[PDB]
RNA sequence: UGAAGACAUUGUCAGGUGGGGAGUUCCUUUAGUCCCUCGAAAUUUGAGGCUAGAGGAGAAAAGUUACCACAGGGAUAACUGGCUUGUGGCGGCCAAGCGUAGCGACGUCGCUUUUUGGAUGCGGCUCUUCCUAUCAUACCGAAGCAGAAUUCGGUAAGCGUUGGAUUGUUCACCCACUAAUAGGGAACGUGAGCUGGACCGUCGUGAGACAGGUUA
RNA sequence: GACCCUGUUGAGCUUGACUCUAGUUUGACAUUGUGAAAAGACAUAGGAGGUGUAGAAUAGGUGGGAGCUUCGGCGCCAGUG
């Protein structure tokens, strides 16, 4: 049908649920008042209902519509500067002498910068062919801030086929220590030897193994990074495929590795450790069944650990009750990241201290 | 993964020693009684830390997949060929180094040889067919390669003559994408 | 509205 | 289709960095400059239509030397759905395979009867599990080498 | 990795050898200045390894990731000519 | 007899890797009973388990590629010559027929494609003659062609047929005259005239160099 | 110009048995005592608590329950879940 005309339907829609005691009909009840919101807006922005009762059961009316807009919105172009070649203010200033729109992303990172606009590909840039920058997003730049490793420790990063990660972890232990770098994928781990070598790390060990096996493997990691497999429903304007691509089976395959991959990353760590015993849980989804109910498993299922300050700047408390279960109160701690609060893709990250 | 034998060691050392000085300074003890080792894993040569190297033992060898620093390759017929991620090393300890300008550095990005008309710099005394780390004007090491000729006959060269040789430059990293 | 006056990364410069 | 096109096109576009890399031909022409002595015969261009991908990237020395020009480039073909029957404009994926030449669908070298990748997600084609497809294979059934068009029917 | 060194050596040497090292610096600094200036700008501190003061070679100690902090003692030391050398050594770091 | 110190060192099990030493010749997919275990969620799933097909003499090296570089060999050695011009390609529907499913024109629909108005990387000038695919001049047919000025088309080669700006040159556009300031051929040498390298040798080869020699 | 092949080289792909074991490495336990100072989990007896969205409202949860009595306010029923 005519989209304005639908737009215009979700927006008579969002103002009668904010004012339905006042502003309502003869007898529809706001049960069909939200049914006619979830259909117009799966017809108008193309998720499927399932997806799109989720998001709009997790969101506000008025927050829900500024979340669709964000997911429709592409994310901002930000580079993350290597410590172990240069310093932000260098760096600036040779991308500004080459052409190129640059200011620093906020006052919550002292090792990122943004792009408004360029006149020759970021790619291309001696500097970036020397390694002094990289292409990052800043949901990618949290896990490390949370998880901000020492000199002279062993690392675990359980899924790291970009790389991104794996080098502000090393750029943070100034190439010192050591860090197993994971991925079940041997082509994208091509890109992940790429850009270590590109940036100059020399303490990593690539590996090709599915991260379930690290126990096993090795084990008694110091710091633990695991940024698990998702739905992506915070990264839906880069795949627009999770839009109709998400059902029921899906949500419930996903959360299960989510499960059984937490509970390696506690076992892999150890916790008599003289510098860290820190697990960070990451994810680039916004759906419950993928947040916090794998932290609340995790807590459920070893009392050996427990939550800690993330340590962050921004965000929001996560939900400790939603609908009907109700979670460990401790929950509060772990922080949510929304495109449309903050123009960072969909995010959530969680800090675990083992006593045990 | 293994330890590299005599007659392998002696070829890698005889290419990083024509593009080094020092080499004792490779191989010489830390501080903490760690020392950097020789591994081969596939057909590359890896310049790894021995602790490094003896706590990735315990993977798998047909799931390690990179360590340390990939120095370069040993090729079918047994010869050694060193690599822009070797570069950095080189970089520490180059013997000859050779600086260009912007309208040059791009040029040898993309993949071309170094012209008298792009150097800006050069290295006092080197002979014709030397080991010369190419830099930028701002210090930033760019690739490696063999120079064509002398500093005299370079300096008495054409404008537009080939100087130097090139063998790696930082573009492969878009290749590897 | 729903935009962290502080920290919300802008499209445009400053 | 074009409907939802336009809607997406005109109110969900935002300012946004975009640039592009320098072609196969400014490279080549850089790095002879870089070259004096020209081998005869050093540059076979690609005379056929092509498919890349991205901008600028660097090739292997396996096929460094082979330039495909701006003008032979192809990036949207018109598919053709049977049994929905119709006809839409949809980017190509990837080059799947040219019946002719290994080196040709290395290449990207778009010829009769070659399979394609193609995004069909304007489709709404719904698959058996009850999702929407995003990529399938489609045969170029024409000669875009006589025709400055590139005409490919979908295989489902 | 000899301006470093020299700084703790001015620390622990006689009054009037601490303003002759002191001095060949102050001289130093005049003549190469951006090359060491990073020395004593922190924000410029390389982030590549951790310094090494008791190293076998000048390149094995990573000169460039430690920082100038001798000044705070130097400046407290009971010389009023190693004090002026000081603050004149600094005027040069400022003045480059 | 003295020093350090409940840390080292050491030992036992469970495991990971093992291109090294000694000896000998496990996972993944497919279909099935809805037969069993572990994990998850509660009103259903994932991984294993079973039946039997398919994948993975042995650290010396081996196989392979419409790929690259060098060197070499074989074939081919010019090429167009009742050639060329104004109307796209692809898929569906219709379709006289041929045929007894297959080929199928003219149309119509879908894509290219829509609801508000620089390209180019041998050129230029003079003269002879010819062609018409005619810019002008002559005569006609049509057009809301009132008049004037025109537009499209037809017969016509009798007679005439530029300059400027810009550019490396040309064209487009744009600007001045002018009745108008058309396009081409002279036949693989675009009628006549004028003007604006490859072989060897040596040294290297992740690659070239030689006031080295010879040669049409 | 271009096509096919051969040799050497480069780039890429595949193969290179099995069983113990050196080496290397992760974890648990043991020698092994005396104290002192803190921390965590077990033992009770108590005290205080539960704010995602919508809902009047800060809804641990489950159970019965149509009527509850400091005899006037509540229920139920309506919502909203």
């Amino acid at each position: 049908p005519d989209l304005q005309m639908l737009r215009t339907r979700i927006t008579d829609t969002i103002r009668v649920l904010e004012d339905f005691q006042n502003l309502a009909e003869e007898g529809r009840s706001r049960a069909e008042y939200t049914n006619q919101l979830l259909k117009d807006i799966c017809a108008y922005y193309g998720y499927n209902e399932y997806l799109a009762e989720k998001l709009l059961n997790l969101f506000p009316p008025r927050e829900a519509f500024a979340f669709f807009e964000a997911n429709e919105t592409p994310r901002p172009v930000v580079i993350r500067t290597n410590t172990l070649r240069t310093h932000r203010r260098d760096l600036a200033q040779a991308l500004i002498n080459r052409g190129v729109t640059l200011e620093p992303v906020g006052k919550w990172s002292k090792v990122g910068l943004q792009v408004f606009d360029s006149k020759v590909p970021l790619g291309a840039t001696p500097e970036y062919l020397a390694g002094h920058y990289i292409l990052q997003a800043a949901s990618s730049f949290l896990p490390v801030m949370a998880l901000c490793p020492q000199e002279n420790e062993r690392c675990l990063d359980m899924a790291a086929a970009p790389g991104g990660k794996t080098t502000h972890m090393a750029a943070l232990m100034k190439n010192t220590g050591v860090i197993f770098a994971n991925d079940p994928s041997k082509s994208r781990a091509k890109g992940l030897i790429g850009n270590i070598h590109r940036l100059g790390v020399r303490n990593t060990i690539v590996c090709n193994y599915d991260a379930r096996e690290f126990p096993r493997v090795i084990g008694g990691f110091d710091r633990v990074l695991l940024d698990a497999p998702c739905s992506g429903t915070g990264v839906i304007c880069k795949d627009p495929s999770v839009k109709t691509n998400r059902d029921a089976k899906d949500f419930m395959q996903l959360p299960h590795t989510q499960k059984q991959l937490l509970l390696a990353a506690i076992d892999s760590c150890n916790h008599a450790s003289k510098t860290g015993g820190y697990i960070v849980y990451s994810t680039c989804s916004v759906c419950v069944e993928e947040n916090e109910e794998v932290v609340n498993y995790a807590l459920s299922r070893r009392p050996n650990v427990k939550l800690v300050e993330t340590g962050l700047p921004f965000g929001k408390e996560g939900f400790t009750s939603y609908m009907g279960k109700t979670f460990h109160p401790s929950l509060k701690l772990t922080r949510r990241f929304y495109p449309h609060l903050y123009n960072v893709d969909g995010f959530f990250v969680a800090k675990f201290k083992k006593i045990g | 993964m293994r330890p590299l034998t005599d007659q392998e060691m002696k070829i890698v050392l005889d290419k990083l020693a024509n593009y080094m000085t020092d080499l004792k300074s490779l191989i010489a003890p830390l501080e903490d009684g760690d020392r950097y080792v020789f591994r081969m894993q596939k057909d590359r040569v890896y310049y790894v830390k021995l602790s490094i190297a003896n706590i990735a033992t315990c993977v798998a060898r047909d799931k390690l997949l990179s360590l340390g620093t990939c120095l370069g390759k040993m090729t079918k017929s047994g010869k050694f060929r060193l690599h822009i991620t070797a570069l950095p090393i080189l970089a520490q300890n180059a013997r000859y180094k050779i600086w260009v300008k912007d309208n040059g550095a791009q040029p040898f990005l993309y993949g071309s040889n170094i012209v008298k008309a792009h150097v800006g710099r050069w290295t006092e005394d080197c002979p014709e067919h030397s080991g010369c780390v190419v830099y930028n004007m701002a210090d930033i090491p760019l690739g490696f390669g063999v120079t064509a000729r002398s500093t005299a006959e370079a300096r008495r060269l054409d404008p537009t003559g080939i100087v130097c040789f090139r063998q790696a430059d930082c573009g492969e990293y878009l290749r590897d994408e | 509205s729903f935009a962290d006056p502080e920290v919300y990364m802008s499209y445009t410069p400053r | 289709i074009k409907n939802k096109r336009a809607e997406k096109a005109a109110r969900f576009s935002v300012p946004i960095p975009k640039v592009r890399g320098i072609s196969e031909e400014e490279m080549f022409k850089v790095v002879k400059t870089g070259k004096k002595t020209h081998k005869k015969g050093w540059k076979r261009i690609v005379t056929k239509p092509t498919f890349v991908g991205p901008d600028f990237t660097r090739r292997p020395v396996k096929y460094e030397r082979f330039i495909r020009p701006m003008g032979l480039r192809y990036k949207k073909a018109n598919v053709t759905h049977p049994t929905l029957n119709v006809t839409v404009q949809l980017p190509i994926l990837s080059v799947k395979k040219n019946p002719s030449n290994p080196l040709y669908t290395q290449l990207g070298v778009l010829t009769k009867g070659t399979i394609i990748e193609v995004n069909v997600s304007d489709l709404g084609i719904v698959t058996a599990s009850g999702k929407i497809a995003w990529g399938r294979y489609a045969q170029i059934t024409n000669n875009p080498e006589n025709d400055g068009c590139v005409n490919a029917v979908l295989l489902v | 990795a000899f301006c470093k060194q020299l700084m703790t050596l001015a620390l622990q040497v006689p009054e009037k050898s601490s303003q002759a090292i002191l001095g060949l610096l102050q001289d130093v600094v005049h003549t190469h200045g951006r090359k060491v200036a990073a020395l004593w700008n922190t924000e410029e501190r390389k982030g590549d390894g951790t310094y090494k003061p008791l190293s076998e070679t000048v390149e094995g100690s990573n000169p460039f990731t430690t920082t100038i902090w001798e000044g705070e003692l130097l400046r407290k030391h009971y010389c009023p000519k190693v004090r002026e050398g000081l603050k004149a050594m600094e005027k040069e770091l400022r003045s480059i």
